[PDB]
Order: structure tokens, then C-alpha cells, then sequence
């Protein structure tokens, strides 16, 4: 605290080393550094927080959040590194709050949220979407009900990739209310290719659908 | 409905040119280890690589995905789709076979894959040297500090 | 009723439902060979038809390896992660399971062979393909000079990339 | 299915669920998980346990499950529907056989 | 020197430029969504034409 | 069709 009251800052970061490894002091260093301003030296302080022996979780916690507001510039990395040490819920919220899609997604994937994932996904794909990751994410999902609105959003941007991903969706997916939704929005000839598999099932709307179609053939 | 029939069956179905049939028709011969790299390799003279890559795809729906079935299906992503092996081993590298998918993976040697392969498998020292002698495609500022720690 | 297996694998031949197999399993045994009927399903590849029976042959409790590990290896083909019924189940034989779990996933294999204490067999295959930090983690556990001794003498060709892992496991 | 061994772990777990008052759509679903693509393909109590479980929700899900679900009991349960608002369910599973 | 004001405001004002990029991405995303439907639909009254006039010649 | 011998030709002019 002299140090700072006196504008030193080779020795803040020295002297201040032996604090931020105790939990409690942490939190107290960081309040009395915020008013301060030398967030510069703030982050080149805990850059030494790697070169130690005693580092706890908390310590990363608050570092990747100061990434994820001072310096998102570097927050993907250092989250690669500490996303096992980290803990959840301090660094979700405070990147949800500066709003970072490409990497709140990651980590539900590294923490397995993927009902927290897709939402974000959807949410916001212009950057936290692709077309792998969600196909491989949705059959883990437990809240099955967002595979109807998932396709809702693919059928808004993504009609090809229809077929494709209901391969995979078929088994923890309805058949019937699948055709329903097709149509409701009337889509059935751009899922008549898939339809061939599954009058096994010989669901009724599946039974006499691929028939209407076949009276069109 | 056993293995003889279908794998027996396979290779006249692909003489006869109906990959749609002989495709479903080999599902049950890919679940077996010891009838894979026989089918690969028949495969391979054929040269229909681009139509076997889809089976292998419906391989992952199969419920025997083992981990035969991820070497080959990351041996052929390595070069006839080299784009594709990163992403498609984002996954299964903790599924997948290493050393032979390693010493496949030498003739494309995209580096980049090796090193993240080595730096998940914690032979790290493989990685230092990957990222030694190819590092213009291979090499990370980043992960090279801790890494050789 | 010891001809079952036999005449399964004929019935199985004719290709017949499964159903009555199951309902005709359930019908009261005499003498029986248990060990083999599975070899017999084996080229038929229908093991899931004898989950029910031997479900509650085995919540009847019987310590019977023919049937501990033909449980084992219906799990490994459920695609799902059978490591802890692996790890807890003091019946079956950790040989046909490693066998078994060779090339389909050695990572159990290890575990079978870890509480099996087939060091040999852990050598001759999570030493050929596999992460070999588990191996170090099972001999500094299972702490044996003569395994080092017989690791430790440079014919085998991979134990630079063992040493330079438990250089960390340690 | 981490566990898949033995049905105590699931009972234990499946009568504090049903016992810990949890409205729909929160044991169903783990019970359909568990009978869809999972080793607990049997019926052992399985019927009323998704199926009433269903009738709890009263949804499209009962027909679902009706053209879906193998190895089950078609007359008990089709009295059950019977019993309960929903009749076209034990018509489809006359229907059915 | 009182950074409350640029951490605010540089924050404030990359979401204001953040919003609308990626509101225009998705919307650029669309109109090539319904572009596809565009493109395919010409086909599907092309084929349900053929498939009439193939019909017409059977008798 | 002989696909090695694409495959070879394919394979050293992408590695050269």
C-alpha cells in the first residue's frame, strides 16, 4: 500500500507477491489496486502468478476475468491453461457479462453445460457456432425439447443441414412430431429423402406422408 | 445375419459398383477389428475413397464404435482430407489408436495436428521437437512457454 | 438340457425370433455349460439376447467367471464406459477381458490387468499402444523391484517415452 | 449410465425421485434416456415407470412411446389408460395387436 | 487517473459495434438461408412439371 | 483406376 502511495511499482509487484498466494488478501490487493488505475501493473503482477508454488484457483478466477474485461485480447489462451483449476460460476457470469460468445461456449463444452451451450450458441452464433461441435453437443443435451427449436433456427439458416442433423437427432427425437413441424411450416419434399427410413417405424403421419409424396412421383 | 455373409457379400457389391447397397452392407464387418483393415484395404485398390468415407461416418452411429474404426477413419482424413483431420480428431483423440495414427500421420505430417496430439497425450518432448524443426506452421508463442516447463 | 448351446446355434442357423430364445433360456436348467454358450452367440452376435438371464443369475449372486465376464464384454459393446464394473466386480478373469479389450479399448484393459496383476500383460500391451503414464502409476503403486528389472534392461525398444513420463508421474 | 451395473444404484436414486414429489418432464426424462440407447432395455418395472409417468404429463409422448416401446404389456396398461382421461391410447394398443 | 471512464466506455462501446455486426452477420446468414429455398424450389416445381409430362405420355 | 498412382504424384507435390 506505501508502495503505491509513494508510485512504486518494481517493488508493488515483489513485495505484493507474497500476498496474492493467501486467498483472503487476494480479494483486499485487488480492491485497493482498482481505484488505482495500474492495471498494467496489476496484470504483469499476476503474470508472476504462473511462476509459483502455492497459486490458488481464485487467483485465476479473478485473472481470466480481468482478461475477460481489460484485455479479451489474451483470454482465450490463459483460459486453455487454468480451465481445470478455475472455478464456474465467478468467471461464467463476468464473461457473460462482457458478452465474449466464442469462449463461454467453450467452456460449457470443457465443463459439459451443454444446455447452457446451445442456448448461447443460438443465441449468438455469429461467432460461437459450428456446424461440428453442435452436431456432436446435441445428442448429450438433457432438456430434449430444444431439438424442435434448434431445427427451428437451422430451417431459418441452415436447410441443408436439415437431413444431416436429424440423422443423428432420429433416435432421441420424435418422428411424428417431426413431420408435424414440417407441415406446419410446410417443408415435407425437403425431407423426403430421409422419410425412406422410417416407415419401419410405420408411424401413421409417416405412413400416409411418404405416400402423398409417392402420389406426387 | 453372420460376419461371412455380409463381408463375403461385400466385395461383389462393390464389383458390382452399388455402393448405396454394398454401404449399409458392410456396417456389420466394420464393428469387427479383425474384419476392418481388410476391407480398407480392399477399398483402397478399388480407390472409391470418397464413397467409404461416408460409411465410416455411419460407423460412429454404430453402437461397437471402437477405436480401430477411428485410426482408419483418421488415417484417411490425413490425406484425402487433410482439411478435415484437425476437426474430426478434436474429438476422438482420446479414442483413437496413437502410434499408428502418429507414423500415418508422418506422411502428410501436418505439424500442427502432431503437436496438439502430443501436447494432449503429455509427450511433450515429441512436441518440443515438432515445433523445432516445422514451427512456421506448427508453433504457438503461447503453449511453447509452459509446455517445455 | 446340455445340448441348448448346440441346438441354439442350429436354431440360430434357421434364423428364428429371439423372443422364444429368451422365453426358452428362462425354462428350468439341469446340467449346463455356461462358458461356451457365449462362444456359441459369439458368431450369431446376438449377446444382448442373454442380458435378462444371466442379469438374474448374477442377482442370484453367483461368483462365476463364465458369466462375470461375458457381462464385462456385453458392457464394452454397449458403447457405454464400463471401467467401474470392471473395477468392482472380484469375479471374473482379468485374461479374457484384456484379450478381449486389446484392440477395442486398452484403457480397460489396463485396469483388468491392473487389479488382475497381469504385469506381463500390461507390459505386452500398454507398453506396444497406449499412454504409458498408467503404466508408471501401476508399478510406483504396485511397487516391484523385478518388474523394474525386468523392464530395466534395454531390450525393449519403448522405454525412453515410459521414463520420460514418470519422470512427472512420480 | 456411467454406473450401468446393477439396478440398486438406479432404484435407489429412481424411488427418491419418485418419492422426492418432482413435478413432470424430471423422471421421465432420465427414465427415457435409460431405455433409449442404453443396456436397460427390459421392461422390470419400466411400464408404469415411464408410462404412467407419462400419464402424469398427459402429452403426444404416450404414442411415442406406444410405437416405440418393445417386450412391455399391452392389456394391463391399456386399462390403465383406460382408468385415466386418455382413450385413444388403448385403442391404438389394441390397434396394435 | 479515474479509468471507471474508459473502462465503461470502451466496454459500452464494443458491444455497441459488436450487437450490430453480428446482428447484420446473421441477417446476411438469412437471406442466404432463404437463398438456398430460392434455389431449390425451382427444381422441385421443375421435377413435379417432368414428372406430369411423363405422367401424360404413359397413356 | 489405379489410384496409387494419382495418389503418389498427389502426395509429393503437396509435400514439395
Amino acid at each position: 500500500f506505501a508502495c503505491v502511495d509513494g508510485k512504486e511499482f518494481r517493488l508493488a509487484q515483489m513485495c505484493g507477491l507474497h500476498i496474492v498466494v493467501h486467498a483472503d488478501e487476494l480479494e483486499e490487493l485487488i480492491n485497493y489496486y482498482q481505484d488505482r488505475g495500474y492495471f498494467e501493473e496489476l496484470i504483469t503482477m499476476l503474470e508472476a502468478a504462473l511462476g509459483l508454488e502455492r497459486a490458488h484457483m481464485g487467483m485465476f478466477t479473478e485473472l481470466a476475468i480481468l482478461y475477460s474485461k481489460f484485455k479479451p485480447q489474451k483470454m482465450r489462451e490463459h483460459l486453455e491453461l487454468f480451465w481445470s483449476r478455475v472455478n464456474i460460476p465467478k468467471v461464467l457470469r463476468a464473461a457473460e457479462q462482457a458478452h465474449l460468445w466464442a469462449e463461454l461456449v467453450f467452456l460449457y463444452d470443457k465443463y459439459e453445460e451443454y444446455d447452457n451451450a446451445i442456448i448461447t450458441m443460438m443465441n449468438h452464433p455469429t461467432d460461437a457456432w459450428k456446424e461440428g461441435q453442435f452436431k456432436d453437443i446435441i445428442t448429450k443435451v438433457a432438456n430434449v425439447e430444444l431439438y424442435y427449436r434448434a431445427i427451428q433456427f437451422y430451417l431459418e439458416f441452415k436447410p441443408l443441414l436439415l437431413n444431416d442433423l436429424l440423422m443423428v437427432l432420429s433416435p432421441r427425437l420424435d418422428h411424428t412430431r417431426a413431420v408435424n413441424y414440417f407441415s406446419k411450416v410446410k417443408q415435407l419434399p425437403l425431407v423426403k429423402p430421409y422419410l425412406r427410413s422410417v416407415q419401419n417405424h410405420n408411424n401413421k403421419s409417416v405412413n400416409e406422408s411418404l405416400n402423398n409424396l409417392f402420389i406426387t412421383e | 445375419n453372420s460376419t461371412r455373409t455380409w463381408k463375403e457379400v461385400c466385395f461383389a457389391c462393390v464389383d458390382g459398383k452399388e455402393f448405396r447397397l454394398a454401404q449399409m452392407c458392410g456396417l456389420h464387418i466394420v464393428v469387427h477389428a479383425d474384419e476392418l483393415e481388410e476391407l480398407i484395404n480392399y477399398y483402397q485398390d478399388r480407390g472409391y475413397f470418397e464413397e467409404l468415407i461416408t460409411m465410416l461416418e455411419a460407423a460412429l452411429g454404430l453402437e461397437r464404435a471402437h477405436m480401430g474404426m477411428f485410426t482408419e477413419l483418421a488415417i484417411l482424413y490425413s490425406k484425402f482430407k487433410p482439411q478435415k483431420m484437425r476437426e474430426h480428431l478434436e474429438l476422438f483423440w482420446s479414442r483413437v489408436n496413437i502410434p499408428k495414427v502418429l507414423r500415418a500421420a508422418e506422411q502428410a505430417h501436418l505439424w500442427a495436428e502432431l503437436v496438439f496430439l502430443y501436447d494432449k497425450y503429455e509427450e511433450y518432448d515429441n512436441a518440443i521437437i515438432t515445433m523445432m524443426n516445422h514451427p512456421t506452421d506448427a508453433w504457438k508463442e503461447g503453449q511453447f512457454k509452459d509446455i517445455i516447463t | 438340457p446340455s445340448r441348448l448351446p448346440v441346438v441354439i446355434g442350429g436354431l440360430l442357423d434357421v434364423d428364428c425370433s429371439e423372443d422364444v430364445i429368451k422365453n426358452l433360456i428362462l425354462v428350468v436348467r439341469g446340467q449346463f455349460s455356461t462358458d461356451e454358450l457365449v462362444a456359441e452367440v459369439e458368431k450369431r452376435n446376438r449377446l444382448k439376447l442373454l442380458l435378462p438371464w444371466l442379469e438374474a443369475r448374477i442377482h442370484e449372486g453367483c461368483e462365476e467367471p463364465a458369466t462375470h465376464n461375458a457381462l464385462a464384454k456385453i458392457y464394452i459393446d454397449s458403447n457405454n464406459n464400463p471401467e467401474r464394473f470392471l473395477r468392482e466386480n472380484p469375479y471374473y478373469d482379468s485374461r479374457v477381458v484384456g484379450k478381449y479389450c486389446e484392440k477395442r479399448d486398452p484403457h480397460l484393459a489396463c485396469v483388468a490387468y491392473e487389479r488382475g496383476q497381469c504385469d506381463l500383460e500390461l507390459i505386452n500391451v500398454c507398453n506396444e499402444n497406449s499412454l504409458f503414464k498408467s503404466l508408471s502409476r501401476y508399478l510406483v503403486r504396485r511397487k516391484d523391484p523385478e518388474l523394474w528389472g525386468s523392464v530395466l534392461l534395454e531390450s525393449n525398444p519403448y522405454r525412453r517415452p515410459l521414463i520420460d513420463q514418470v519422470v512427472q508421474t512420480a | 449410465l456411467s454406473e450401468t451395473q446393477d439396478p440398486e444404484e438406479v432404484s435407489v436414486t429412481v424411488k427418491a425421485f419418485m418419492t422426492a414429489d418432482l413435478p413432470n418432464e424430471l423422471i421421465e426424462l432420465l427414465e427415457k434416456i435409460v431405455l433409449d440407447n442404453s443396456v436397460f432395455s427390459e421392461h422390470r418395472n419400466l411400464q408404469n415407470l415411464l408410462i404412467l409417468t407419462a400419464i402424469k404429463a398427459d402429452r403426444t409422448r404416450v404414442m411415442e412411446y406406444i410405437n416405440r416401446l418393445d417386450n412391455y404389456d399391452a392389456p394391463d396398461i391399456a386399462n390403465i389408460a383406460i382408468s385415466n382421461e386418455l382413450f385413444e391410447e388403448a385403442f391404438a394398443i389394441f390397434r396394435k395387436f | 487517473p479515474e479509468s471507471i471512464r474508459k473502462w465503461r466506455e470502451e466496454q459500452r462501446k464494443r458491444l455497441q459495434e459488436l450487437d450490430a455486426a453480428s446482428k447484420v452477420t446473421e441477417q446476411e446468414w438469412r437471406e442466404k438461408a432463404k437463398k438456398d429455398l430460392e434455389e431449390w424450389n425451382q427444381r422441385q416445381s421443375e421435377q413435379v412439371e417432368k414428372n406430369k409430362i411423363n405422367n401424360r405420355i404413359a397413356d
